[PDB]
């Protein structure tokens, strides 16, 4: 892939970057309970095979 | 010899004198300064126009009458058409600035009146509908 960064092609000031990629680690990306299905069940006096 | 009433301010090619001042305010006790590397955001090398733009610009005067209710300006809006400051402002997406504001109103020892002069951060005003 292309590798160049801004300092390679413009005049840049110094900027200290304190920001982190914490929320895009795999654990962070997947760290959610997600609904994967909805099941149905009932309780009544069933008199047919279907019921 | 030196006095709270007598002051000179020089910025760039411009100087103000006053002989009837009342000290000076430094808002929130903090003098303006350039943006430190540890607080910076855009990464391009900034333009710092220095004396071309950091100088006294005098606005059109207004008239105080017994019936006047007051005046407002916004900043940097009030200076948007002022020399090289205006040019640097409009040629760039981003800008920051501090200010020395000098409000001038002389009269005589027989006149009376008092003006409140306020610098208000984020001076959001009501609409008229
Ligand atoms: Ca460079
Ligand atoms: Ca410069
Ligand atoms: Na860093």
């Amino acid at each position: 892939s292309g590798q160049a960064v801004p300092s390679d092609v413009i005049e840049t000031r110094h900027v200290v970057n304190y920001k982190t990629r914490s929320e895009s680690t795999l654990e962070s990306f997947f760290g959610r309970s997600a609904c994967v299905t909805i099941l149905e069940v009932e309780n009544f006096n069933a008199t047919t095979d279907a019921d | 010899g030196y006095s709270d009433r007598v002051r000179q301010i020089t910025l760039g090619n411009s100087t103000i004198t006053t002989q009837e001042a009342a000290n000076a305010v430094v808002a929130y006790g903090e003098w303006p300064s350039y943006l430190d590397d540890k607080e910076a955001n855009p990464i391009d090398a900034p333009t710092e126009p220095d004396v071309s733009s950091n100088r006294f610009y005098t606005l059109d005067s207004v008239q105080w009458k017994s019936t006047s209710r007051g005046w407002w300006w916004k900043l940097p809006d009030a200076l948007k058409d002022m020399g090289m400051f205006g040019q640097n402002m409009y040629y760039h997406y981003l800008g920051r600035s501090g200010y020395t504001v000098h409000v001038q109103c002389n009269a005589s020892k027989f006149h009376q009146g008092a003006l409140g002069v306020f610098a208000i951060p984020e001076y959001v005003m009501a609409c008229n509908t």
